[PDB]
């Protein structure tokens, strides 16, 4: 066959994918960057001839195939040809080697002339002329520009520091420390007529193709590795850089190869990786005269580093001898002088690691360190559109280097280069809006830098940011976002707030640049609101649609929600997370190109669920299947993270998506109300006349004032709380019971009179507010905060006493107010134990009335107390009376899993699949269900410490519906009540609950 | 302890072979029950009054019997007895 | 043996000590083990756990047979050179005078006298390594030492002044362990010397071959007098226990001044030929000067570099190789000596310094032993005037050895030489010190 | 050979449990029930004292302890001492 062959070339090449041939002839090769290489002679085949024959031939021709394409193009540009020209007809390596060889060549007449500013603008010239190039090009010659414009843009910046040196000795020492490439016009043998110069040694380029890489940015720490590299090489000696990952080690040694034309191959190290292949692999490069690159030898078991760590030295120590022959693998194979080996050391726990002892005396150690950034920003700078790319460099990295010192150390702070990259990155689609200028880069700035920086910090960057740089006064898209945003919370029952507009409009600004958001922020700070509330604004001024997955991160396993493999048959099922996609991708059979697709993750994150999408965090934008697959995700398609904490994540996390940190609760304690109020009040609309729920509104509105309450909240911190919740997240709690108390007695209030009506108002509202701060309390601590309430609620109104009740006759309608009345239990001699016997008492009346009247409300419910205490028993008996709710019971254990709630609810509960709901997953009897969850605080959390099991039944609270776990679809619970009973979390045995689950519960601590 | 089976057990299948047999069990004794959980709560029942279980541990001081003491299930349901030591007299 | 893996000791090297005891009574005897205890067992620990061993085997003897008084007066004492306490002890008029001469040296500020103080109170001749192998009667030596020296240099004169038979074998591939274990099984049929040249390196070999190899040659007693030493490092690979215990142990503890070392390096020098021009030697001459004072600040630390750094033969060959490059390269102007500066400083030498506070001081280092027109000083005493034009390149080579012979190192060297301050030396004095002085109260208590 | 690491079958072999017969004697390890000879012995060796064995075997098992310990220092050099201080008496 022949063609069958091109497969098995990118891997004995490196550089080149597939073969091209005229069948009988082979026209040339492509690299797997997709560059055409074409050779000078096509090599002729007949059918009765060997592979290593033929290949032999084209390893060569490929070689000399380069330096035709060079000499031509190096004499072209010599003869004054504009680089634009040449790009379009030469491939990239040899365009490359051309235009080093001349500059170096007009470089070293003009150190002697000190014409540089004559050569510089000449070479800006040819810079910007390559930009405007490169926008109006075919993607595959965009590669080649933007590869060639890191080349020029070195060129430039050398001759600019040329320029400025005080001296002609002083230009002297920077040239020598640059990598001068020199040709001899003087000899045959081409393929070793091209050399490179530094530090003053000389490295012959050999003219292996390399087709068109990603070239890195030349730095002064770039050269200064090359300038280690060829020091070590020159005197027989292996090359190695030991230092903090990251550092780009390895992409130096590949990078210092292609300056020199040569492919290195590069071992990936205790990959899983056999020691039979690595060996055969070192046999090869001997031969080849290759270079081989150790990508984190560090990472080697014991065994096996002996092994290779002594082969190694074989070779090194063939070198520094120059034996013709040299024995490895237990056999006499011949060895090119050529041959090099490199080593990345990558640190371990213990400390940056070391070569194995041999190796000492075999290679030449280097600490690579993160580059000074400002070379970076400025080159960048130069690449979109400069203006002035040298004082924004400066002045930008002053900036962040200014607030790092200025502002607080905070965790998820990130001042390094990665951020500026990030700025410079946003800064981009920004130019577009107004301009290559500074103020472009201040907006960006604030676009990246301000959304995760909290309140102290946040003056420290606008101080600084006009301290640095003044650009400018006014904003665009000022104001139709905003009404287009005041206009969905208004519907939404939120109020826009300094703070709720800000991180709205914060938001806004970033889902445009960024497809992975960040929301950190307390328990109850706004995000779901925020982010609900500026996806619903944009379609009302976009007019796309908007298709949210809101899906618990950790309620699932990694297997549930990316795709799980089973280890024998190999068979694969969706997930969650992929399976929602296939949607948008595999098959968009709605309209899914004009809506906007949203997958919200609810829960705590960590490293091992994000590093199993970090290939979409990446600048890929494509998803990585454990087997089988990448899909990639579209630009509608957006992925948001609200939690509550960091600690967990890693700074390369947060760097490559945008983070939005919720300093303080977007909201004031007021404005809670009266959403929640209104809120409350549309529940009852559905099931309560309009006549009814208009009197009931008003009533609300006149006898409970924010003034009185602001005292009351304030008293309430001022109080020792069991399973301690905060102030705000406890509102709920309130409006959920007083609104239901009043509707509660609403028949009474069509005939009541007018002043007592606001005392069985205002008694109610006293009484919600009483178990909504205090009723986690002592009760020592009730009766004390009973007086506080009474004392900042009107003098003359009702007050509140310890026992305190309103009462309604039998048979009559009435009104009157009594407190304390017992039935009287009498029981025989064999009912003395039973698990459901209550001898009532003057309190357990009092608590089953107030843990009943939740219920009504439908807030979820804890009771916490000492063991004893009758937590279970009061919850048990106030419900096995009534028709209305049935109880259904599940102990938890220190390890318990989230399929065990379902399967005791399974036992109880019935699938109904009406079109109304999709799934639905009421009760299996007609009224309404209550599981009672007992020791809720003892289930123990994920290593990184996360309690799955409490976080689905916050799922369940909150959202209402949750995800099947092997179905992989959303069904909604329909009139379900989770109730559960734990002891103090300072005891044994006891786990903290987070903040996030609790504040959806009424705490009663009995 | 806590509760008076193993939930893991007697799950998916295994849950409907275990309750059909508890059906076939429960008719042979002569009781049938109208619902899906007055069956369950028949076997936990049963459970609770024919399994005892006795744990016996000789250094309470050792962290890995310590766990057995704490753990609150066992805690609460065991009756916990001394014997820690031979007195001169037993001697 | 507990804090290093080298200073292991069995219960039989202990009784073979006490045996050599013999061969107010039980008073005498009593002192004559402490005696040859720190005799036999100071030679295979290191600088430190020498004098660890001083000041404790000193208290473990005066603690039973002095005063409760002179107890409390050493251990205030004690206290003051560690960071525990400080105090100044009980007086009393010709009560005590060895204590009340201790107590002026700890006074007088001056740290390493009074931690030699309690050497020299053994009343012991400390062993010199010919002394110990003479004595030595086993065929088998492992010395152990700091990366910075190699006692490879010492055995071939110990080798020279009794009994001659020198062969030195690096461990190197395949090729010196192959010659190496024909060389080993010929040797002690023959009764020549052998050595081992840093074997932690190719350990892998050790557990199968010569850990078999010696414990089998117990007719290697019975072969003719042959003895085989092995080099180790003691910042390195961990030997096998069993090995070492039957092997005995040294540590080569002897550092060389900055002088002699200029003198050591320039020394070999001459032997390399002659290829490059005149002026030249005065560069490698320079180089001699500037690797003898980066080791010499290696070894001072903190007080000195951040951490310690090792620097090799090898760093000074990459250097020379740098120089004879440039000079290759260039005219014979002496103007090149900008970017000689540069690529010694930060590529040849600076390569291995990672902390940026390190990588400021090489480069200070070659500010001064680099650029320097007519006269340099590289040290207060000592001038070098660069290249006559007489141009004769035999009478530089004799004129800059007569440079070195002219001079001798003074008393202050590590602060008048290298030119870091008089007081970080003193407080390095001070620190190490107070980690010889805690580790002995650590120890006391300990038991 | 290995006394620190110990399984629970053996377990009715370290405690002297047996079910009688006739002629045969069984013991139970684990499952299957295995005939004794008598004619059998068991020795447990250990070699690190930092190996703590289980409470169970401990209390049914006879320590002894084959240590050359530093205590044993203590009696050797009174026996090195005394030969080169009373040879008359030592001899004797």
């Amino acid at each position: 066959h022949h063609d069958q062959v091109s497969k098995f070339m990118k891997k004995m090449f490196g550089s080149i994918e597939s073969i091209i041939f005229l069948e009988d002839f082979i026209t040339g090769v492509r690299s797997v960057e997709g560059e055409v290489l074409n050779l000078n002679e096509k090599i002729e085949l007949k059918d009765s001839i060997q592979a290593q024959e033929w290949l032999n031939i084209l390893d060569t021709e490929i070689k000399l195939s380069v330096f035709t394409q060079f000499r031509d193009c190096l004499g072209q540009i010599k003869d004054g040809t504009d680089i634009e020209v040449v790009v379009s007809k030469y491939i990239f390596q040899a365009i490359l080697l051309s235009a080093q060889v001349m500059w170096t060549e007009l470089v070293e007449k003009c150190l002697q002339t000190n014409q540089f500013s004559k050569y510089w603008k000449e070479v800006d010239m040819k810079i910007k002329g390559l930009l405007d190039k490169l926008n109006k090009s075919s993607d595959n010659v965009k590669k080649k520009i933007e590869a060639l414009l890191v080349e020029y843009l070195h060129f430039n910046n050398v001759i600019g520091q040329l320029k400025n040196c005080s001296t002609k000795e002083e230009a002297r020492l920077l040239w020598a420390k640059v990598q001068k490439f020199y040709q001899k016009n003087d000899t045959l043998d081409d393929l070793n007529s091209v050399f490179i110069s530094q530090s003053g040694y000389l490295l012959q380029y050999k003219f292996e193709y390399i087709g068109i890489p990603e070239r890195l940015i030349y730095t002064p720490l770039l050269l200064i590795g090359f300038a280690t590299l060829t020091d070590s090489l020159h005197q027989k000696y292996g090359g190695c850089f030991f230092g903090p990952a990251g550092t780009g080690k390895t992409e130096t040694v590949k990078a210092f190869g292609q300056n020199l034309g040569r492919v290195v191959v590069v071992f990936n190290c205790d990959d899983s990786f056999d020691y039979q292949v690595l060996s055969r692999l070192l046999v090869g490069i001997t031969q080849i005269g290759a270079w081989g690159c150790f990508d984190e030898f560090n990472r080697l078991d014991e065994k096996v580093l002996s092994a290779v760590s002594a082969n190694i030295q074989q070779i090194q120590n063939g070198l520094q001898v120059g034996k013709s022959h040299i024995t490895l693998l237990e056999e006499e194979t011949p060895l090119s002088p050529h041959t090099a080996v490199f080593i990345t050391l990558n640190p371990g726990y213990n400390g940056r690691s070391e070569l194995p002892e041999n190796l000492k005396k075999s290679f030449r150690e280097f600490s690579m360190k993160s580059p000074q950034s400002g070379t970076i920003a400025e080159m960048i700078l130069q690449i979109m559109g400069f203006e002035d790319s040298k004082s924004l460099a400066s002045k930008i990295v002053h900036f962040l280097e200014l607030l790092s010192s200025k502002c607080s150390s905070m965790n998820h702070y990130h001042f390094g280069l990665r951020t500026l990259k990030g700025v410079l990155r946003n800064c981009s689609p920004l130019i577009s809006e107004f301009g290559e200028g500074e103020k472009t880069v201040v907006e960006s700035l604030k676009r990246v830098i301000l959304p995760s920086l909290g309140d102290t910090d946040e003056l420290v960057f606008k101080d600084e940011l006009s301290k640095i740089f003044d650009s400018a006064g006014t904003p665009l898209n000022s104001k139709a976002i905003v009404q287009c945003l005041k206009d969905a919370g208004q519907r939404s029952g939120f109020s826009m707030s300094e703070e709720f507009l800000k991180k709205c409009m914060q938001f806004y600004y970033m889902q445009k640049t960024q497809q992975a958001l960040i929301l950190v922020g307390k328990a109850g700070c706004g995000k779901t609101a925020t982010w609900k509330t500026v996806i619903d604004a944009m379609a009302i001024f976009d007019g796309h649609a908007n298709v949210v997955y809101v899906i618990d991160t950790k309620v699932l396993t990694k297997e549930s929600l990316y795709g799980s493999m089973l280890k024998a048959t190999l068979e694969w099922r969706d997930g969650l997370f992929t399976s929602i996609l296939r949607r948008v991708n595999d098959d968009i059979t709605g309209t899914f190109k004009n809506s906007r697709i949203w997958v919200v993750f609810d829960s705590d994150l960590d490293p091992e669920y994000v590093e199993a999408m970090n290939s979409v965090l990446d600048d890929n934008k494509i998803l990585t299947l454990p087997n089988g697959e990448r899909l990639p995700i579209p630009p509608n398609f957006r992925i948001l993270f609200e939690t509550d904490n960091l600690d967990h994540t890693t700074p390369a996390t947060i760097t490559r998506c945008g983070l939005l940190w919720f300093s303080t609760d977007v909201c004031s304690i007021s404005s809670k109300i009266d959403h929640l109020l209104n809120k409350s009040y549309e529940a009852l609309d559905n099931k309560l006349s309009m006549f009814e729920l208009d009197k009931l509104k008003d009533l609300i509105s006149d006898s409970f004032d924010m003034a009185s309450l602001t005292n009351i909240f304030t008293c309430s911190n001022d109080l020792v709380h069991i399973l301690g919740v905060r102030t705000f997240n406890k509102l709920e709690t309130a409006v959920q019971l007083a609104v239901h108390l009043i509707s509660s007695y609403r028949q009474w209030f069509q005939n009541l009179d007018d002043k007592s009506l606001k005392d069985v108002i205002t008694l109610l509202i006293k009484r919600s507010l009483l178990y909504a701060l205090a009723g986690d309390s002592t009760g020592e601590s009730q009766r004390a905060f009973i007086q506080t309430i009474n004392t900042y609620f009107g003098h003359d109104s009702q007050e509140l006493s310890d026992y305190s009740t309103i009462v309604i006759a039998n048979d009559k309608l009435s009104f009157s107010s009594f407190c304390s009345e017992i039935p009287s239990v009498s029981l025989e001699a064999h009912e003395v134990m039973r698990p459901d016997i209550v001898i009532p008492t003057i309190d357990t009346i009092k608590h089953e009335k107030i843990f009943y009247d939740l219920l009504n409300s439908k807030r979820g419910i804890i009771l916490c107390g000492p063991p004893g205490s009758g937590k279970t028993m009061i919850m048990n008996n106030a419900l096995r009376n009534s028709s209305l709710y049935d109880v259904v019971g599940i102990n938890f254990s220190k390890d318990t899993t989230t399929e065990h709630i379902l399967s005791a609810l399974h036992r109880h509960t019935n699938y109904v699949t009406t079109s109304k709901g999709l799934t639905l997953l009421p009760k299996s009897d007609i009224k309404n269900l209550v599981l009672f969850c007992d020791e809720i605080n003892l289930p123990k959390l994920d290593k990184y410490g996360s309690q799955n099991v409490v976080l689905f039944l916050r799922q369940l609270m909150e959202k209402q519906g949750f995800w099947k776990t092997p179905e992989n679809k959303w069904v909604t619970i329909e009139r379900i009540h989770i109730v559960g009973a734990c002891n103090p979390p300072t005891d044994p045995g006891r786990i903290p609950m987070s903040e996030r689950f609790t504040r959806h519960a009424a705490i009663l601590y009995l | 302890l806590a509760n008076a089976d193993i939930p893991d057990l007697f799950q998916g299948e295994e849950y409907d072979k275990l309750l059909n047999n508890l059906r076939n069990k429960t008719r042979s004794l002569g009781l049938l029950l109208d619902t899906e959980q007055e069956l369950y709560d028949w076997f936990v029942g049963e459970i609770a009054k024919n399994l005892h279980v006795v744990f016996t541990i000789c250094d309470p001081t050792n962290n890995k019997s310590s766990a057995m003491i704490s753990s609150p299930a066992l805690f609460n349901r065991c009756i916990i007895n001394w014997m820690g030591d031979w007195d001169t007299k037993t001697m | 043996g507990q804090f290093h893996w080298f200073y292991g000791i069995s219960i039989g090297q202990f009784l073979s000590c006490f045996k050599r005891v013999f061969i107010t009574r039980v008073d005498e005897i009593l002192w004559l083990l402490y005696q040859e205890v720190y005799c036999q067992f100071s030679t295979a620990l290191d600088k430190k756990f020498k004098m660890i061993m001083a000041m404790t085997m000193f208290c473990l003897y005066k603690f039973d047979i002095e005063s409760e008084q002179y107890k409390e007066a050493v251990l205030t004492m004690i206290g003051v050179l560690s960071e525990s306490s400080d105090g100044v002890p009980k007086l009393t008029v010709d009560t005590n005078n060895d204590l009340r001469y201790l107590w002026d040296y700890v006074t007088t500020k001056s740290y390493i006298s009074a931690l030699n103080w309690f050497k020299n109170e053994f009343f012991v001749d400390e062993w010199n390594i010919a002394d110990v192998v003479a004595n030595s009667d086993n065929n088998y030596f492992t010395m152990a030492s700091e990366r910075d020296v190699d006692g490879t240099f010492k055995l071939i004169e110990l080798a020279k002044a009794s009994k001659e038979s020198l062969k030195i074998i690096p461990l190197g591939s395949i090729e010196n362990l192959n010659y190496a274990q024909e060389e080993i099984s010929k040797s002690k049929i023959e009764g020549g010397w052998i050595l081992l040249q840093n074997i932690q390196m190719s350990l892998s070999w050790v557990k199968t071959y010569l850990h078999k190899h010696v414990e089998e040659t117990k007719a290697a007693e019975e072969h003719e007098k042959f003895k085989m030493f092995m080099t180790c490092h003691l910042t390195g690979d961990k030997l096998p226990a069993p090995l070492l215990q039957r092997t005995d142990r040294f540590v080569y503890e002897d550092i060389p001044g900055i002088l002699d070392t200029v003198k050591d390096l320039w020394g070999s020098q001459f032997f390399t030929g002659k290829i490059s021009g005149v002026w030249s030697v005065y560069c490698t001459f320079l180089l001699s000067w500037f690797h003898a004072l980066i080791t010499a600040r290696t070894r001072l630390v903190p007080h000195g570099f951040s951490k310690k750094y090792y620097f090799n033969d090898c760093d000074f060959q990459f250097a020379s190789v740098y120089l004879e490059n440039v000079l290759a390269t260039n005219s014979t102007n002496n103007i090149p000596w900008a970017q000689v500066r540069d690529h010694i400083a930060t590529i040849v030498y600076g390569g291995k310094i990672d902390e940026e506070k390190d990588l400021e001081v090489v480069a200070k280092l070659c500010a001064h032993v680099f650029c320097g027109s007519d006269n340099l000083q590289i040290v207060p005493g000592v001038r070098i005037p660069q290249p006559l034009l007489q141009q004769s390149e035999e009478e530089e080579r004799a004129r800059l050895t007569a440079i070195l012979s002219n001079t001798i190192e003074p008393a202050d060297s590590l602060s008048s030489w290298l030119q870091l301050p008089r007081e970080s030396i003193l407080n390095y004095e001070r620190l190490q010190a107070k980690e010889v002085a805690s580790s002995t109260e650590q120890l006391l208590q300990e038991m | 050979q290995d006394g620190e690491f110990f399984d629970p079958i053996i377990s009715r072999l370290i405690s002297r449990e047996f079910n009688h017969a006739g002629n045969r004697v069984t013991v139970e390890i684990g499952d299957h029930e295995v005939d004794v000879s008598g004619d059998f012995k068991l020795f447990i060796h250990s070699c690190d004292p930092s190996g703590d064995i289980p409470i169970f075997l401990r209390s049914r098992v006879r320590l002894v302890h084959f240590v050359t310990n530093k205590e044993s220092i203590e009696t050797r050099i009174f026996d090195i001492t005394l030969t080169e201080e009373n040879a008359e008496m030592q001899r004797k």
